[PDB]
């Protein structure tokens, strides 16, 4: 499920919206929790 | 009635270190966002 440039509708921000919205999977988890230097942006992210 | 006041040049060297800091606006962007309506809102700000 790839990255690579479009080639289907816009592949670069899509999500399930099936033909009904607000759907998402059971098990939300995707990540190890960890906390530290705390942003508010992306781009302060960047900057440090 | 004596005077001693050890309060007030206490304060008064505190409030003159925020006086010499001062913290007006800057308009960061958000997350995903680069750099655009960033001098838009800033240059409403700093001409009034």
């Amino acid at each position: 499920s790839e990255k690579d440039v479009q080639l289907m509708a816009e592949v670069v921000d899509l999500a399930t919206g099936e033909k009904q919205v607000l759907n998402d999977i059971r098990g939300r988890y995707e990540c190890y929790t960890d906390v530290g230097p705390s942003f508010q942006s992306m781009k302060q992210q960047n900057r440090a | 009635r004596g005077q001693f006041d050890v309060v007030r040049p206490v304060v008064r060297k505190l409030v003159s270190e925020m006086r010499q800091n001062p913290i007006d606006v800057l308009y960061r962007p958000k997350d995903g966002a680069r750099p655009d309506a960033a001098d838009v809102l800033m240059g409403m700000y700093r001409t009034d």
